[PDB]
């Protein structure tokens, strides 16, 4: 067992890594900025490093300061939980070198998967479907992309395969732009993800976001649980989770899992990760594999009873999976309605200091957040002020019991994205269960005369 | 006064080799450009250098105590 | 009551054991890095873009293709014929340097092949009593220059000297003239030859082939003259101007073609070479 | 930033450029843009045409230098591919006024020398609006040497207002530079086709423009001296340019039909600025053909040749 | 007339590589075309005092 980790990270998942390590008896090592010195997962912890500014380029993304911090406290592991560090290779690389553990994927399957191409060309080499496409980052000739995007069928998009965070990728309608669209696409993933790598894929116009957890040790042992169903996005970002998701019967629920577990043997995978897909008529497309602790995992621990950090910290301490396919048990439902400090229309954040909190508590809710009374939001990293779960018997249920929970959760001082998370509980089609990805798009409508 | 802080987190020294004479001196007055402590990080002892001149007030630090950055070491007056 | 708790400071002594071997440091910016990172990077900082040493076998492999390495004048030694006095006897400083560095003399001659044309290559190992020009420098030099008329292809040199090697006397000063001459007789011929500034390029070398090719590309923030900042300072008892002899400067005072960095060096290389000597260029 | 005779033009080019934002603008106006914004663009081009046809010397120079227009880097970057920017002088500087630099065309390196402008005010002081000091022509003459040396064909543009007035210019020997850059440009074993892209003349530019061909645009000015001091020294008036460049003959068709080029590369019309792309177009191509028969010669004929075309020079 | 200049100096270039000098001395004054054609080109630049040289008036 790992004697003492660091949570690399700050804010929500730090907070939940924080009680976890509390929960299973390792202590607590924790690293902040100058700026968040009155975090909650800071205050609760025993020894508090600060390693670096106000700003994340100075303070988080500060690899040696935070090898430093765990050289002079003296941890054998670090956790980066997501954001930040989560999927940067060279950190990785570099902490297994530095002599310590670090808790997730192998750094050369955090290569070969992080970048969207070569993660699609491994899984069609395991057999996981994937989405037609160019399968290679195209050229300059106009006229292979657009023989290219005929051969596959319009409209196509573009997206960055070093890209992620909802930016970085352009859709293509016709090819009266899309050489300029392929040029503006590969300047942003050069500004953003300092790659200039971009591909085409085909596009789908009626996707429903498929994705699978699940869980390798990579000693020959794959387990995957319940799935996952983010259908209301927004900017390609999501808002509210379910888990399982409605129409996908169990037995192809175990069809894919079969195959996710496959593929995790084949490559080699450790810790916890997820296999995106898109479904249409029974068909999926893998698109990406987020080799991390996905923000929305809470719908999966409470459908299945595992806590997925505590398999993570167990198989970074090099213990087998001690739990097997037929021990996994799906047992429910769940929604998640993430809460956050931005504009609730134009989508500017609104930082400042919180005056009134109150949580809502209940059977079924789990409130995951750090906010609190006086405690003053930074305008310096990203506009999550925490996470709220509603675990129902059915997804009637979670809902009534999301709206009951929204109707108690009371945040003043700053303006918070809770009346949209009420109209979307609110909505028929959204109750009914299965939207399309776009459904909050179309929901969201266009200007006026 | 002005109290210089260190800029990096790591192992908190005085003399730059294990036997050897500290950088500075309680009491007797320092200038702008000098180095009064070493705060090492992977074993790469880096120096600390002071931005005003005046009388060294005090000391607020202890040999092999870590630091971390915006740490108040040495008052300047 | 956690919402408000002091800070306690940091266990005073724990037993900590990093690699020692896998941390650096650049005193341009300050930012720690990694090690293999940065030899993987062709030894630029990732972080403030500012070049720093690197070994002259190393470089060589840098720039040449892997399986075509073929040093030549490899016999060649420090073979001290003056008995120099100084405070320390002048073989001193030889066999440190020679034990130090693990090569003969400063410069290294490697005949190699850049994306399938031929081309000889050499570079100055700076850590060589400061890179200095010996007569096995110059031989070295001109065995160079005979393979490449010999064997028709281009002849690239890299700079990085001191000065010119003061316990040789006036030998050295003479590889001047004797680098000059082969330089004049493969010109007339119509071989190309591009000389490339590292940091820093002083002294003799700095006049005698290293600001006399065809070309004259500066790597960034290297220092190029012929008398050491010092020495001017002491002689105009005055401020130098700003970014004093800095490759962006004498761009400006129009000394310096073109201003490459590292990474980008091979393939710019291989395509001026390959529009001069008119060949197609090289497939990337 | 138009002159003042494209004032027809200029208005309904203000309503043509906003259809495409008004396509999504406000109020969710999506309006019928497609049949508009063509009505509009025949209605500009009819008026472009009309306008047009009509041309004087002085708007000839006026499109020559109108403050739109591509200059070398923009014909080298829309007609070359692989260029490579050399720079240095080798003596004191590199000024900025000229560029010149060595480049691929069709798999066959090139070397290409002509004088840069600028788009913004920065820009166009800091190239001294196309001014070259004396080591710029220094720098010309070291980089025709160098493609002499090669065996390599020597394509250069001349765009330049005229060779820079100043203290330093005169200190530091403009003439005998100028005079260095003319004696050996006839000694060269390789041909020389040059373009009078933009505005050139006043004599210096001719330091990098003595060679087989010579080839000018359809709206391209190349005079001895600039036609505000023609007037100003010969009319005593400077409001009397446009008389004097009447007078003068500096339009394309008067220098065509005087014998002193070969061809008129035509532009786009609308001129250069209205579709750089075209333009850039038919100088390649332009540049492409003239190479292309030039090259059977053998370098001692071909300065033979050149020798007895620098003695076809002159009425006499 | 401009094209004259390049003439002289071709004859120039063709009489300096046999060998023949040539040494053009300037006068009060020498300006223009002429001073950069065959003026300040010679072997020598013998100038008399007080004259007008450049290119530019
Ligand atoms: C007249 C001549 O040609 S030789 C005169 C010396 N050189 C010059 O005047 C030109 C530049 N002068 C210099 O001092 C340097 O070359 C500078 C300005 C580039 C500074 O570079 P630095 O980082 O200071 O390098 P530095 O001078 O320490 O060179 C490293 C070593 O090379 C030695 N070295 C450098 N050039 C020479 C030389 N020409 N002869 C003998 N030793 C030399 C130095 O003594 C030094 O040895 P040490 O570290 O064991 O004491
Ligand atoms: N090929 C595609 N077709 C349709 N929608 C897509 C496609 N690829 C991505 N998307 C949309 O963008 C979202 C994020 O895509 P992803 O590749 O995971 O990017 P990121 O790395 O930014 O999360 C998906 O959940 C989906 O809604
Ligand atoms: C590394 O192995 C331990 C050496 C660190 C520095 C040493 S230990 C204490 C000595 N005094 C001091 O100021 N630094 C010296
Ligand atoms: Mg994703
Ligand atoms: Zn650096």
């Amino acid at each position: 067992m790992l004697d003492k980790i660091v949570i690399a990270n700050r804010g929500e998942i730090a907070l939940r890594i924080l009680r976890a390590c509390k929960e299973l008896g390792i202590k607590t090592v924790a690293v902040h900025s100058s700026a968040d010195r009155d975090l909650k997962h800071v205050l609760l912890a025993d020894e508090t490093v600060c390693i670096g500014p106000a700003p994340s380029v100075k303070s988080y993304l500060n690899i040696p300061a935070i090898i430093s911090a765990a050289e002079i406290t003296g941890a054998v592991a670090i956790h980066p939980g997501y954001g930040f560090l989560s999927e940067n290779a060279n950190f990785a690389e570099q902490v297994e070198r530095s002599g310590f553990i670090f808790i997730g994927p192998k750094a050369e399957t955090i290569r070969l998967m992080g970048d969207k191409v070569s993660a699609i060309a491994a899984m069609k080499k395991a057999g996981v479907p994937c989405v037609p496409g160019s399968d290679g980052p195209l050229g300059d000739d106009m006229d292979k992309n657009r023989a290219i995007a005929k051969r596959i069928g319009y409209p196509v998009i573009i997206k960055a395969s070093g890209g992620g965070g909802g930016r970085g990728m352009r859709v293509v309608r016709g090819d009266a732009e899309l050489a300029q669209s392929i040029s503006m696409t590969r300047a942003e993933a050069k500004a953003a993800f300092s790659n200039d790598m971009v591909y085409m894929e085909k596009y789908l116009e009626n996707p429903r976001h498929v994705e699978i957890q699940v869980l390798a040790d990579g000693q020959g042992n794959a387990i995957y649980l319940a799935e996952r169903d983010c259908s209301m996005q927004r900017r390609h970002q999501k808002v509210v989770e379910e888990a399982p998701a409605p129409g996908i019967t169990p037995e192809l629920r175990r069809y894919i899992g079969e195959r996710c577990a496959k593929a995790c043997v084949d490559i080699g995978y450790r810790g916890a990760g997820t296999f995106e897909f898109l479904f249409e008529n029974g068909e999926f497309y893998f698109i990406e594999m987020n080799t991390r602790i996905q923000v929305e995992h809470p719908v999966t621990e409470m459908i299945t009873g595992v806590d997925l950090i505590k398999e993570q910290l167990r198989i970074a301490a090099g213990q087998p999976l001690s739990i097997k396919q037929e021990e996994v048990h799906v047992r429910g439902h769940a929604v998640e309605c993430r809460i956050n400090a931005e504009d609730p229309n134009t989508f500017l954040p609104s930082p400042g200091k919180i005056t009134r909190f109150h949580a809502p508590g209940g059977f079924g809710v789990r409130w995951e957040s750090h906010i609190y009374a006086g405690y003053t939001v930074p305008p310096y990293y990203d506009s999550m002020i925490g996470k709220l779960i509603c675990y129902g018997e059915n997804r009637d249920v979670a809902i009534a019991r999301m709206k009951n929970a929204l109707q108690e959760l009371i945040i003043d001082g700053i303006k918070t994205n809770v009346d949209l998370q009420i109209r979307i509980m609110n909505d028929e089609n959204f109750q009914h269960g299965g939207t399309n990805i776009h459904y909050l798009e179309k929901k969201l409508g266009l200007q006026e005369k | 006064g002005h109290i210089v802080r260190s800029p990096m987190v790591g192992t908190f020294y005085r003399t730059p080799s294990p036997d050897a004479k500290a950088f500075i001196e309680v009491g007797q007055k320092v200038n702008v450009g000098d180095t009064l402590c070493i705060v090492e990080a992977m074993k790469m002892m880096n120096q600390i250098e002071a931005d005003k001149s005046g009388t060294v007030k005090a000391i607020l630090v202890e040999s092999g105590q870590p630091v971390e950055f915006d740490e108040p070491l040495v008052v300047i007056e | 009551s956690w919402i408000e708790r002091i800070k306690s400071n940091i266990t005073p002594t724990r037993k900590a054991s990093i690699p020692e071997g896998v941390w650096t440091k650049c005193d341009s910016c300050g930012q720690v890095l990694y090690r293999a990172e940065l030899e993987r990077n062709l030894e630029v900082c990732p972080k403030c873009d500012h070049h720093m040493r690197m070994t002259a076998r190393n470089r060589l492999h840098s720039l040449l293709d892997e399986g075509s390495l073929v040093e030549l004048g490899s016999e060649l030694e420090p073979k001290d014929v003056l008995k120099f006095r100084d405070s320390k006897k002048y073989k001193d400083r030889l066999a440190s340097a020679q034990k130090e560095t693990g090569e003969k003399d400063a410069l290294v001659v490697m005949k190699g092949t850049l994306y399938g044309m031929p081309v000889v290559a050499a570079a100055f190992e700076f850590a060589f009593m400061g890179g200095s020009m010996g007569s096995v420098v110059g031989a070295r030099f001109v065995r160079a220059v005979e393979q490449a008329l010999e064997d028709n292809c281009p002849l690239i040199c890299f700079s990085a000297s001191g000065g010119a090697r003061m316990q040789e006397a006036l030998m050295s000063l003479m590889q001047m003239a004797k680098t000059s001459a082969a330089l004049a007789k493969m010109q007339e011929r119509g071989l190309p030859y591009i000389s490339v500034l590292t940091d820093p390029t002083m002294g003799g070398v700095s006049a005698s082939f290293a600001m006399l090719g065809d070309l004259n590309i500066a790597e960034p923030k290297a220092l190029i003259g012929f008398a050491g900042p010092r020495v001017i300072e002491q002689t105009v008892r005055e401020k130098l101007p700003p970014g004093f002899q800095r490759s962006e400067f004498l761009i400006e005072k129009g000394a310096i073609d073109m201003i490459v960095r590292r990474p980008e060096m091979r393939l710019k290389l291989a395509s001026i070479l390959a529009k001069l000597m008119n060949l197609p260029a090289p497939n990337p | 930033n138009f002159l003042d005779f494209e004032q027809p033009i200029a208005e309904l080019e203000a309503k043509i450029d906003s259809l495409t934002a008004v396509s999504r603008q406000d109020e969710k106006l999506d309006i019928n843009i497609d049949e508009e914004v063509h009505r509009l663009r025949e209605k500009s081009v009819e008026l472009t045409r009309k306008i047009f046809a009509d041309l004087g010397a002085w708007q000839i120079a006026q499109l020559a230098r109108h403050p739109q227009r591509p200059y070398t880097l923009d014909y080298v970057r829309l007609a070359f591919d692989e260029f490579d920017e050399l720079a240095g002088d080798r003596a004191y500087a590199d000024d900025k006024a000229i560029v010149g630099g060595i480049a691929r065309l069709d798999g066959r390196p090139v070397m290409i020398i002509g004088h840069q402008k600028g788009r913004e005010t920065k820009e166009k002081i800091r190239r001294n609006f196309g001014m070259p000091a004396p080591e710029g022509y220094r720098k010309a003459l070291r980089l025709m040497q160098m493609a002499e040396r090669f065996k390599m064909p020597i394509i250069t543009f001349i765009d330049t207002p005229g060779a820079y007035p100043g203290v330093g210019a005169e200190e530091r020997g403009q003439s005998e530079a100028i005079a260095r850059n003319l004696r050996e440009m006839s000694r060269l074993g390789v041909p020389v086709v040059c373009t009078v892209i933009g505005e050139g003349g006043s004599g210096g530019a001719l330091a990098i423009g003595v060679g087989d061909k010579v080839n000018m645009l359809q709206y391209s000015t190349y005079s001895v001296i600039s036609p505000e001091g023609c007037a100003s020294i010969l009319w005593k008036s400077a409001d009397k340019a446009p008389l004097a460049a009447e007078a003068m003959g500096i339009i394309a068709p008067r220098l065509k039909e005087l014998k002193l080029i070969d061809s008129i590369i035509p532009e786009p019309l609308g001129g250069a600025h209205r579709n750089p792309e075209a333009m850039a177009a038919s100088l390649k191509a332009q540049l492409l053909a003239d190479l292309a028969d030039l090259d059977v010669l053998s370098t001692e004929d071909l300065k033979n040749r050149r020798y007895q075309r620098l003695m076809s020079y002159g009425y006499a």
